[PDB]
C-alpha cells in the first residue's frame, strides 16, 4: 500500500483518522518508488 | 554505476535462480501435457521430439537425465563460440548458406553443434570422391 | 541426418523447442518482472505453473 | 467418457487400459461388434469386454476357483478382474510406480486368462 | 523500434502434421493453374513461380 | 540519461505486451475477415496466401501453430543476422 | 439475400449450405430450373432443394417413417430436415465446432436421401 500511495496512520504512530483531510491525517509522498522502478526496470533490460 | 551496482546484486543472484527453478518446472508441467491428447504440440515440435514420450520415463525429472534451465558465462560463452566459429566454418567454403540459417535459428547449442559437425562431414567426402575422381581419370587416359 | 544426433541431443532439442514457443507465447519475461517487484516488497517471490 | 481415463485440467489422460463399453453384443449389434481396427481384419470387441495393450480381457468367460486363489484375481469375470487392477492407475495416470504396476497386474491376468482358455479347448476337445 | 513480425518460434520443428497439411495446399495449387491456364499457353509460366 | 530510462523502463515494458497482444487479436480478427468475400485480401496477399484460408486448420489462433508476434531482441538480431548474410552472399 | 448466409458486419460469411430460391419449379421456369453451373453440364436445381458440398437434397421426395426414426430428422421433406440441421450454423459460420457439427449433420441426411433413393428405384421396378 506504500508503494500504491496509501498510508496507514496506524503503521508510524498510536492513534488516540479516518477521514481523507490533510488537517487531521497525513499526505504521503512516493519517494520509495523511484528506486523501486531503477531495478525492475534493469531487469527488463538485461 | 559499477561498484554501486552491485549492492543490489544480491537482489539478482536469488531472481536469477527462481528464473531458472520455475523453468525447470515448467518443463516437467509441459512433458506431462504432451501425453494428454493435445494436438497443439505436433506443431512446435519435430517429428523425433514427439517421439521422445514413447520411450521410457518421461516422468522423470529432466535434471535427472542431463539436463538443466542455465543462463550462466558458461552458456552464453558457449553460445558465441559457436557462432563465430559458424562464420569462421562460412568463409574457406565449409559450411553452406542454407544451413547457416539453421544454425542462426535454432535456439539450442546441441542443434546447432551437430549442424556444424553434419555439414563438415558431407563437403569432406565430396572434396575425397573428386580427389578420387581426378585421380582415377587420370589414369585412364593414361591407360 | 538422425543417424548423427545421440539421445542427450534429441532431449535438448524436445526441452529447448517447448521453452522457446512458451517463453515467446505467454511473454514469460513480463511475468517474471512483476514478480520481481513482488520481490522487493515482501522478499517472496512465488510463481505457480499448471 | 469415463472408461479407463482421465479427462481434467483440460486435457485427455490415460492409463493404456481402453475400456470398450456403449456397443453392444456381437450377436446384437448390426456391425456384429465395434470393430476397433484392421490388422486379423475384423477385430470385433463387445460391451463389456477391455483391452490393454492389444490383448482383449473377454467378458463371456468366468473365473475358476483354482486360477481365483492363485494370482489372486478380484473380478468375477476376466474383464471384471482387468477392471479392478487399474482402479489405483486410473485417477495416475503419469505415475511411474502406477504404471509399472498396471503392466505387471495386466500380464498376470493374460497368463491368467490363457491358461483357462488352454483349459477350456483341451475338455472341449476330450 | 516497431518491428513486431509474426515469427515461427521453432523453425527447425517440421512435424508430419504439418507435411500433410503442405501436401494438401500444394495440391490444391495444381488444380487451379490447370484450370486457368488456357492449353499450356501459361502452364510453364505459373509452374515455374510455384515450383 | 541511461539510468533514468531504467526508472520509466517498467512503463514500456507493459506497454510492448499490450501491443503484442493487440496484433496478436488483429492477425486473428484479420483471419476470420479472410473468409468473409472481400476482394481486398486478394491484393495484399500473394497466390498461395489465399489458399491457406482452405485449409481446415484456421479457425484457431496462430500461437498454437507456432506464429506468434515477436519484438524481443531475438529478433532484431536475426534480421540484422540475415541481412549481412545477404551482403556476404551478394559478394563472391 | 439471407439463404444460409450472414451478411454481418460488411461481410458474407457463409456455412456451405446454399439455399437455392427464387428460381420456380422446372416446369414454372422457362430455363428449366436456376443452374448452379457446368459439369453433365446441365446441372439443374429448382425453389426447393438445398446444396451443400455439391450434394443437392431433393425437396420432391418425402419422409418415410421408418427412415424418420434412425438418423433422427425433423422435417417432412429431405431438404426441410437439411433447413433444421443448419439451423444452428448458420448463426456461427465460422465456429470451429458448428462446421463438424454441419458436415456430421448434413452426411446423415445425405446417406438418408440415398436409402430413400434406392428404394424408390426398386419398388418401382417390381
Ligand atoms: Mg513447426
Ligand atoms: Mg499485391
Amino acid at each position: 500500500d506504500l508503494l500504491n500511495g496509501r498510508l496507514h496512520m496506524s503503521d508510524l504512530e498510536l492513534v488516540l483518522i479516518k477521514a481523507a483531510y490533510i488537517p487531521d491525517r497525513l499526505q504521503h509522498y512516493p519517494i520509495m518508488n523511484s528506486k523501486l522502478n531503477v531495478l525492475r526496470g534493469e531487469e527488463s533490460k538485461r | 554505476t559499477l561498484q554501486s551496482s552491485h549492492i543490489t546484486e544480491w537482489l539478482f543472484t536469488i531472481h536469477d535462480d527462481v528464473k531458472k527453478r520455475a523453468l525447470e518446472c515448467f518443463l516437467e508441467t509441459a512433458k506431462v501435457a504432451l501425453k494428454g491428447r493435445n494436438k497443439k504440440f505436433q506443431y512446435i515440435l519435430s517429428d523425433t521430439s514427439t517421439r521422445v514420450m514413447e520411450i521410457d520415463g518421461d516422468e522423470f525429472a529432466e535434471a535427472d537425465y542431463g539436463l538443466v534451465v542455465d543462463n550462466s558465462n558458461g552458456t552464453q560463452e558457449l553460445q558465441q563460440k559457436l557462432d563465430t566459429l559458424a562464420q569462421a566454418a562460412l568463409q574457406t567454403q565449409t559450411l553452406s548458406f542454407s544451413t547457416i540459417t539453421k544454425l542462426y535459428t535454432s535456439s539450442s547449442l546441441a542443434e546447432k553443434q551437430r549442424l556444424i559437425e553434419k555439414d563438415e562431414k558431407q563437403i569432406r567426402e565430396r572434396q575425397a570422391q573428386a580427389q578420387k575422381e581426378q585421380l582415377e581419370a587420370q589414369q585412364q587416359i593414361a591407360a | 541426418d538422425y543417424y548423427t544426433y545421440e539421445w542427450q541431443d534429441i532431449r535438448e532439442v524436445r526441452a529447448n523447442e517447448l521453452l522457446n514457443h512458451y517463453i515467446k507465447e505467454y511473454d514469460i519475461p513480463l511475468i517474471f518482472n512483476n514478480g520481481f517487484m513482488d520481490a522487493m516488497t515482501c522478499g517472496e517471490e512465488i510463481y505457480q505453473c499448471d | 467418457a469415463f472408461g479407463g481415463w482421465l479427462n481434467t485440467q483440460g486435457g485427455d489422460f490415460t492409463n493404456g487400459v481402453t475400456f470398450i463399453n456403449e456397443g453392444g453384443s456381437h450377436e446384437e449389434n448390426p456391425y456384429q461388434g465395434i470393430q476397433i481396427g484392421v490388422d486379423g481384419a475384423p477385430n470385433l470387441v463387445e460391451q463389456g469386454e477391455v483391452v490393454y495393450d492389444d490383448y482383449v480381457f473377454s467378458d463371456r468367460m468366468e473365473i475358476p476357483d483354482d486360477i481365483r486363489k492363485e494370482y489372486k484375481l478380484r473380478g468375477k469375470t476376466f474383464a471384471k478382474a482387468a477392471k479392478s487392477a487399474q482402479r489405483e492407475s486410473e485417477e495416475r495416470p503419469n505415475d511411474p510406480l502406477s504404471t509399472k504396476g498396471l503392466q505387471a497386474a495386466m500380464e498376470r491376468i493374460a497368463t491368467a486368462q490363457e491358461e483357462a482358455r488352454q483349459r477350456k479347448e483341451a475338455h472341449r476337445e476330450g | 523500434v516497431f518491428d513486431f513480425k509474426v515469427v515461427v518460434t521453432n523453425p527447425n520443428a517440421i512435424s508430419e502434421i504439418e507435411d500433410n497439411k503442405k501436401n494438401e495446399l500444394l495440391q490444391r495449387l495444381q488444380e487451379m493453374i490447370t484450370d486457368t491456364s488456357i492449353s499450356e499457353d501459361e502452364y510453364n509460366i505459373k509452374l515455374e513461380k510455384l515450383n
